[PDB]
């Protein structure tokens, strides 16, 4: 019915509720270059983007189906990456999400080691880590330097 | 606590170099929790700047006990906006002190965070969102 939900499972990847790995039914590659030429020959074609990253966040406002969607996901078909850092990977959508994902980390400054001993901060940094492709530096750049400025002493 | 931290806050200019100061004193293992109070209703006293905001946080971070009278104080001045630091303080006492904010407390939060310029506005609107 969202947006998100059905363009990932017409592109191909299974949206598990949260507790266990989200599956996938194509390659890693496939599956970018389909969610990309799917936006891209959708109609409203700019529009889109914005649409599909602000589903994401109403999505990801529930924690545990974030837990999930960082985490590594399962191929069906034999250990792969996760579905952020593939959406990310595709250069139209990376600034929105980076902006997502840095406005909503300060939720976990003080909730360490909730459930399964999963610090989701050290988690959501690590997504950014080892990028094919950087669409903004400038960007990226300050965000996480106001970020750095602001945070308590572990996490910063 | 009385004798140095008014002047210095109130004088002029004030900047890192003294700051740095407030918010080592107020870490200290040895500042008891009565005297955590006691330099919490000093604090109260002074005019609200960006200095005041980050010696506060840093009082607030050892999560001191408060009245809640001394809590509505804190609220009111609280709700009376543009920077980063009224923020994170904002967020501090939203979340270690939920158990003691009321209805009116919450709305006077929603209404010093209205504007979009302050950082990290989302993750206040949940914290918000939380306490309702």
């Amino acid at each position: 019915d969202s947006i998100f939900v059905k363009l990932l499972k017409i592109s191909g990847i299974i949206l598990k509720t949260g507790e266990s790995q989200n599956q996938l039914a194509v390659d890693q590659i496939a599956f970018q270059k389909k969610l990309f030429q799917t936006l891209r020959r959708h109609p409203s074609y700019p529009k889109i983007i914005e649409e599909f990253v602000s589903g994401l966040e109403s999505y990801i406002e529930d924690e545990d189906s974030f837990r999930n969607c960082l985490l590594s996901c399962e191929r069906l078909q034999s250990y792969s990456k996760s579905l952020i850092k593939l959406l990310l990977g595709i250069d139209i959508l990376q600034p929105a999400i980076i902006k997502t994902l840095f406005e909503k980390l300060p939720e976990y400054f003080f909730e360490n080691k909730n459930s399964d001993e999963i610090n989701i901060p050290r988690l959501i940094v690590s997504q950014l880590k080892w990028l094919d492709r950087v669409v903004d530096g400038k960007d990226l750049t300050t965000k996480i330097m106001q970020l750095i400025s602001i945070a308590p002493e572990n996490l910063q | 606590c009385s004798a140095l931290l008014d002047p210095v806050l109130q004088a002029p200019g004030t900047g890192p170099a003294q700051t740095e100061l407030l918010c080592c004193l107020v870490k200290m293992e040895s500042l008891e929790p009565d005297a955590q109070v006691l330099m919490l209703g000093q604090i109260l006293e002074l005019p609200w700047k960006e200095e005041t905001f980050l010696v506060l946080q840093s009082l607030l971070e050892r999560q001191v006990e408060m009245t809640p009278e001394k809590f509505s104080v804190l609220m009111e001045k609280l709700c009376k906006t543009t920077s980063m630091a009224y923020a994170k303080l904002m967020l501090t006492v939203m979340t270690k002190y939920q158990a003691n904010i009321t209805e009116t407390q919450r709305l006077g939060l929603a209404m010093a965070l209205e504007p979009n310029t302050t950082f990290l506005r989302k993750s206040l609107k949940a914290a918000l969102k939380h306490l309702g």
